[PDB]
RNA sequence: GGCUCU
RNA sequence: CAAGCUUGAGUCUCGUAGAGGGGGGUAGAAUUCCAGGUGUAGCGGUGAAAUGCGUAGAGAUCUGGAGGAAUACCGGUGGCGAAGGCGGCCCCCUGGACGAAGACUGACGCUCAGGUGCGAAAGCGUGGGGAGCAAACAGGAUUAGAUACCCUGGUAGUCCACGCCGUAAACGAUGUCGACUUGGAGGUUGUGCCCUUGAGGCGUGGCUUCCGGAGCUAACGCGUUAAGUCGACCGCCUGGGGA
C-alpha cells in the first residue's frame, strides 16, 4: 500500500532527474510543500507549483546543469518503520556540509544548517546531496 | 449469486435512503444472505473448495466491515446483530 | 477418404489422389502419434519447442530477408 | 423464467403421433404457467449417422419459456419414452421466435 | 451411520453398530404378526440336518407382501420397523382402504411416500409393475420368478437387479451374484435397491453377538478324531489329504449343481 | 477475413449446415481457424455447434461410420 | 542393434 | 482524541469471456471380451530371433451384444483458477474476474509469527469396479554376466465413493502489496468514437508472449508483468561433507 508519501515524493524526482524529465507531478500535502518550498530555496529545483482545490496535485519543475541533473544523490532517511530524532548537536553533515539534510523541527521544516543556527532539532527526513 | 429483488429488498430495507447501496449494514446483510443462502449448498456439495473460498471472503469481510462498525458507533453494531441474529 | 474413381479417370490418378487426401487429413502421422503413450510433460514440452521453432523461424527469416551476405 | 430451446427426435414409424405429444407438452407448458415461443416440425429427415440400427427420424423444435420444474418433467417423459430418440434442451439467454433457417 | 464403539471392555473394542434413527421404537403392528419358533435344525426326525443352528433370541414373524397384489390403489408410507427375521428394513404402508402392510423398504424411502403397485403405476421407487413395462437397464428387487408367485430374488438388504435386455415373453435379468437368468416378463418387480446397505458393515465384535443370532460354534474338521471327519486326526497338526465335507465332498472348487429342469433359464453361470 | 465478424451474428446457430459444412472437411474434421481466418471467439461458437449438430446426426463424427 | 576398464 | 474529505479499499446497476468448481445425465470413435457367419495356414513380434497364439480353424473379415476408461478434429508460447491443477455435449447448484457509465459508504487498508484451510502423482484404509496400460513377477532373447534396456504375458495399482497421508525440479528455481521510470512487434478480451463511405480509421481499460533501451548484475542475463528506483511486512541464509 502507500505507506509512505515522502520517500514517493523522492523517488519520482529521482526517477525524473534519471529520465531528464523535465516536470514532476504528484498528489500535494503540507509536508510535501513545505519540502519543495525548501528544495527551491536551496536550488535544487527551479519552481513548484499545487493546483486543484479538492485533490491538489503538485507539480515540481525540475533542474538541469549543464546537461546533467542537479540532484545527484537524494535519500530516505526517517521511515515508518524506522523513525529518526536527533539533537542539534547529532545533526549531521551531508557531503561535508554541500549536501543537506531536512529536518522537521518544532518550529517548522527546515535544513540541517538552520536548525543548527536556532538550536534546536528534529526529525531528520532526508539527505539531499 | 444473489438475486437481484432481494438485493434491493434488502437495501431497502437497512438503508437510509433506499439507493446507499455502500452503507456498512447493507453490505453486512447482503453477505449474511448469501451465506445463509449457502450453507445448503455446502451442506450438498462438501467438495466445492474453489467456492468455499469464496464464502470464507464473504466471512473475513463481513468481519471487517463489522469491527470497523464496532469502534465507529456501537448501538449500530448492537441493533445489526440483534436483527441479524449474529453471535458476534 | 472415401474416394469413388470418376468415369474415365486414370488409376494412377485415383491413387495419387487418395494418397493426397490421406496426407491431407493426416492419418500416418496420428497413428505415428498413437503409437505410443507421451506423457503431458513431453506434450507440453513438444508443443513450447514448436511454437519456439515457428516464432525464431519467422523472425530469423525475416531479420534474413533485409541484409546482404556479400 | 429460464427461456429453455427443446429439441427432439421421433421413432419415424411413430410421425403420427407427433402432434399428441406437442399437444401434450404444450399443455404441461401453460399449465405450468409457461409462455410458448417458437414450434417448428421438421418432419422427417435423413439422418447424418445411423442412430438405432435406423436412419430416418422426425424433428421437432421448440422454443419456451417455463419453469425448470416442468422441464425436468418433460426430460423424464422423454427419457422414460421409447418413440423419442433423442432429446435436448439447451438453455437460452433470451426468448427466440423466428423461424429456423431449416424449416424454411 | 455405523458408529465405531469405544473400547471400555474386549467385545467392544471391535464392535461397529449401524444405528439408524428412523426406526420405529416400538412395538410393531400386531395384526402381521405370527409366531415363529425355532428348529435348532432339526427336521421331523429329531435329527440336526443343518449344523451350527440354535439358541438366539426370541423372534415373532412379519407378514410381508412379496406378492404385491393391491394394484391401482395408492399407498402412503406410514413408519420403517426393524425385521428379525431379515437384513432389510421393513416399511409399513396404508392404503387408501384402509389396509397396512408391510412391504421391504427400499433404499430412498421415507416415511409419507406414496407407493403404488399395478400396470399403470408411476416408474419411482416403491412401485410394482411387471417388466414388460419396466425399462430396460434399471435397477429393481424382489423380483418374482413365476407370475403371481411371490418376490424371490434380491430381498437382502441392498440387492438388487439389473434387467439388461428383453425378447419378447423374457426378459434378462443380471442378478447380484453375476449370473444372466431369463424370467418371464409378465413377472413382477419393485423399482429400487434395498435399504439397509451398510448391514453387511458391522462388526459383531464378540462371540456373543453371534450367539444372540442363534449361531453355535463351528469345529473345524481337523481338531477331531478320523471316525469324526476325514480331517481328523494326526500326532500333531496333520492335514495331508485333500479338503472334504464331513461326508467325504471335495469342497474347494467343485460343482454341485445338477439341475437340468433350470439349465435353460440359465443364459450364463456366475464367473 | 472472418465471415462471422462481417455479418455480425451475436451468437452461431448450430442449426445452420450450410455454414458449418462450409466450416468442416469431408471427413467431418473442424477445420482450423489459421485457415479460414475465423477469430477465435467465433471459432469457439463454431465447434461448440458443430459438436451440437453431432449429437443431433445433423453433421457426421466421421465419414466412415455408415 | 548393444559392445566394459586403463 | 473529535469532526471530516475522496483519490485507496469496498457496495450497487447492466453486460462479456472462460477446460473455474461440485453434482447428475448423455453421445460417438476405438480397444478387449463373448456368441455366430465366410474362410484357411499362418499370425504376431524383433536389429535379427525366440517365448506366445494357431488345423480343437487362429489371424483377416461381417453381424450382434457386454463392459470400462478416456474424450480425435476444434486446439492456439489460447483461456480460467490462490496454487496444485482444469479439455466431448447438456442441465442443476456455484465461486471469481473484467468492462461501461453513474450512484453510495467514507481509510473500513497492507502484511502476518503461531493458527486454520487447500494441496499433483505415488501410497494407505473400508466398500465397489476392473476394458486398456502396467511396477512386481514369470518366460524368451541380448550379454562375459544382464536381478536391465528389447519381446510375450501379466498382479497390485490406475477408476468410483468416503476418510488419511501432506510431499515434488510443488519452478518464473524470482514472497505479498503499492508507487515511479524511454520503446517495438504481437495474442486475447472488453469498450468509446469516426461517414463501418469494406473485413476499415482514431482511441481508452484488463490479461498475456517475444525482442530490447537506460539502469542493474560476478557474468549469464532482467528489462514498465524488473533481477531498475523506493517504501511496508514476513520467511530464510552464514564453508564442503557428516546431515
Ligand atoms: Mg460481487
Ligand atoms: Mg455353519
Ligand atoms: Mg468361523
Ligand atoms: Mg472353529
Ligand atoms: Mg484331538
Ligand atoms: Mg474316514
Ligand atoms: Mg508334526
Ligand atoms: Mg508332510
Ligand atoms: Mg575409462
Ligand atoms: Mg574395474
Ligand atoms: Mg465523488
Ligand atoms: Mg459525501
Ligand atoms: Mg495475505
Ligand atoms: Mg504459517
Ligand atoms: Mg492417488
Ligand atoms: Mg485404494
Ligand atoms: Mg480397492
Ligand atoms: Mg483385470
Ligand atoms: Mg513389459
Ligand atoms: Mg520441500
Ligand atoms: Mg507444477
Ligand atoms: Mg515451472
Ligand atoms: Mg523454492
Ligand atoms: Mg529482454
Ligand atoms: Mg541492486
Ligand atoms: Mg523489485
Ligand atoms: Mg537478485
Amino acid at each position: 500500500s502507500m505507506q509512505d508519501p515522502i520517500a514517493d515524493m523522492l523517488t519520482r524526482i529521482r526517477n525524473g532527474q534519471a529520465a531528464n524529465k523535465a516536470a514532476v507531478t504528484m498528489p500535494s500535502s503540507k509536508l510535501k510543500v513545505a519540502i519543495a518550498n525548501v528544495l527551491k530555496e536551496e536550488g535544487f529545483i527551479e519552481d513548484f507549483k499545487v493546483e486543484g482545490d479538492t485533490k491538489p496535485e503538485l507539480e515540481l519543475t525540475l533542474k538541469y546543469f549543464q546537461g546533467k541533473a542537479v540532484v545527484e544523490s537524494i535519500q530516505r532517511v526517517s521511515r515508518p518503520g524506522l523513525r529518526i530524532y536527533k539533537r542539534k548537536d547529532e545533526l549531521p553533515k551531508v557531503m561535508a556540509g554541500l549536501g543537506i539534510a531536512v529536518v522537521s523541527t518544532s518550529k517548522g521544516v527546515m535544513t540541517d544548517r538552520a536548525a543548527r543556527q536556532a538550536g534546536l532539532g528534529g526529525e531528520i527526513i532526508c539527505y539531499v546531496a | 449469486s444473489l438475486s437481484t429483488e432481494a438485493t434491493a429488498k434488502i437495501v431497502s430495507e437497512f438503508g437510509r435512503d433506499a439507493n446507499d447501496t455502500g452503507s456498512t449494514e447493507v453490505q453486512v446483510a447482503l453477505l449474511t444472505a448469501q451465506i445463509n443462502h449457502l450453507q445448503g449448498h455446502f451442506a450438498e456439495h462438501k467438495k466445492d473448495h474453489h467456492s468455499r473460498r469464496g464464502l470464507l471472503r464473504m466471512v473475513s469481510q463481513r468481519r471487517k466491515l463489522l469491527d470497523y462498525l464496532k469502534r465507529k458507533d456501537v448501538a449500530r453494531y448492537t441493533q445489526l446483530i440483534e436483527r441479524l441474529g449474529l453471535r458476534r | 477418404p472415401v474416394i469413388k474413381v470418376r468415369e474415365n479417370e486414370p488409376f494412377d490418378v485415383a491413387l495419387r489422389r487418395f494418397k493426397r487426401s490421406c496426407e491431407k487429413a493426416g492419418v500416418l502421422a496420428e497413428v505415428r502419434r498413437r503409437e505410443f503413450y507421451e506423457k503431458p510433460t513431453t506434450e507440453r514440452k513438444r508443443a513450447k519447442a514448436s511454437a519456439v521453432k515457428r516464432h525464431a523461424k519467422k523472425l530469423a527469416r525475416e531479420n534474413a530477408r533485409r541484409t546482404r551476405l556479400y | 423464467m429460464r427461456h429453455y430451446e427443446i429439441v427432439f427426435m421421433v421413432h419415424p414409424d411413430q410421425s403420427e403421433q407427433v402432434p399428441g405429444m406437442i399437444e401434450r407438452y404444450t399443455a404441461a407448458i401453460t399449465g405450468a404457467e409457461g409462455k410458448i415461443h417458437r414450434l417448428e416440425d421438421w418432419g422427417r429427415r435423413q439422418l447424418a449417422y445411423p442412430i438405432n440400427k435406423l436412419h430416418k427420424a422426425h424433428y421437432v423444435l421448440m422454443n419456451v419459456e417455463a419453469p425448470q420444474e416442468v422441464i425436468d418433467e418433460l426430460e423424464t417423459t422423454f427419457r422414460f419414452n421409447d418413440a423419442v430418440i433423442r432429446s435436448m434442451v439447451m438453455r437460452t439467454k433470451h426468448a427466440v421466435t423466428e423461424a429456423s433457417p431449416m424449416v424454411k | 451411520a455405523v458408529v465405531k464403539c469405544k473400547p471400555t471392555s474386549p467385545g467392544r473394542r471391535h464392535v461397529v453398530k449401524v444405528v439408524n434413527p428412523e426406526l420405529h421404537k416400538g412395538k410393531p403392528f400386531a395384526p402381521l404378526l405370527e409366531k415363529n419358533s425355532k428348529s435348532g435344525g432339526r427336521n421331523n426326525n429329531g435329527r440336526i440336518t443343518t449344523r451350527h443352528i440354535g439358541g438366539g433370541h426370541k423372534q415373532a414373524y412379519r407378514i410381508v407382501d412379496f406378492k404385491r397384489n393391491k394394484d391401482g390403489i395408492p399407498a402412503v408410507v406410514e413408519r420403517l420397523e426393524y425385521d428379525p427375521n431379515r437384513s432389510a428394513n421393513i416399511a409399513l404402508v396404508l392404503y387408501k382402504d384402509g389396509e397396512r402392510r408391510y412391504i421391504l423398504a427400499p433404499k430412498g424411502l421415507k416415511a409419507g411416500d406414496q407407493i403404488q403397485s399395478g400396470v399403470d403405476a408411476a416408474i419411482k421407487p416403491g412401485n410394482t409393475l411387471p417388466m414388460r413395462n419396466i425399462p430396460v437397464g434399471s435397477t429393481v428387487h424382489n423380483v418374482e420368478m413365476k407370475p403371481g408367485k411371490g418376490g424371490q430374488l434380491a430381498r437382502s438388504a441392498g440387492t438388487y437387479v439389473q434387467i439388461v435386455a428383453r425378447d419378447g415373453a423374457y426378459v434378462t435379468l443380471r442378478l447380484r451374484s453375476g449370473e444372466m437368468r431369463k424370467v418371464e416378463a409378465d413377472c413382477r418387480a419393485t423399482l429400487g435397491e434395498v435399504g439397509n446397505a451398510e448391514h453387511m458393515l458391522r462388526v459383531l465384535g464378540k462371540a456373543g453377538a453371534a450367539r444372540w443370532r442363534g449361531v453355535r460354534p463351528t469345529v473345524r474338521g481337523t481338531a477331531m478324531n478320523p471316525v469324526d471327519h476325514p480331517h481328523g486326526g494326526g500326532e500333531g497338526r496333520n492335514f495331508g489329504k485333500h479338503p472334504v465335507t464331513p461326508w467325504g465332498v471335495q469342497t474347494k472348487g467343485k460343482k454341485t449343481r445338477s439341475n437340468k429342469r433350470t439349465d435353460k433359464f440359465i443364459v450364463r453361470r456366475r464367473s | 477475413f472472418c465471415r462471422f465478424t462481417a455479418e455480425g451474428v451475436q451468437e452461431i446457430d448450430y442449426k445452420d449446415i450450410a455454414t458449418l459444412k462450409n466450416y468442416i472437411t469431408e471427413s467431418g474434421k473442424i477445420v482450423p481457424s489459421r485457415i479460414t481466418g475465423t477469430r477465435a471467439k467465433y471459432q469457439r461458437q463454431l465447434a461448440r455447434a458443430i459438436k451440437r449438430a453431432r449429437y443431433l446426426s445433423l453433421l457426421p463424427y466421421t465419414d466412415r461410420h455408415q
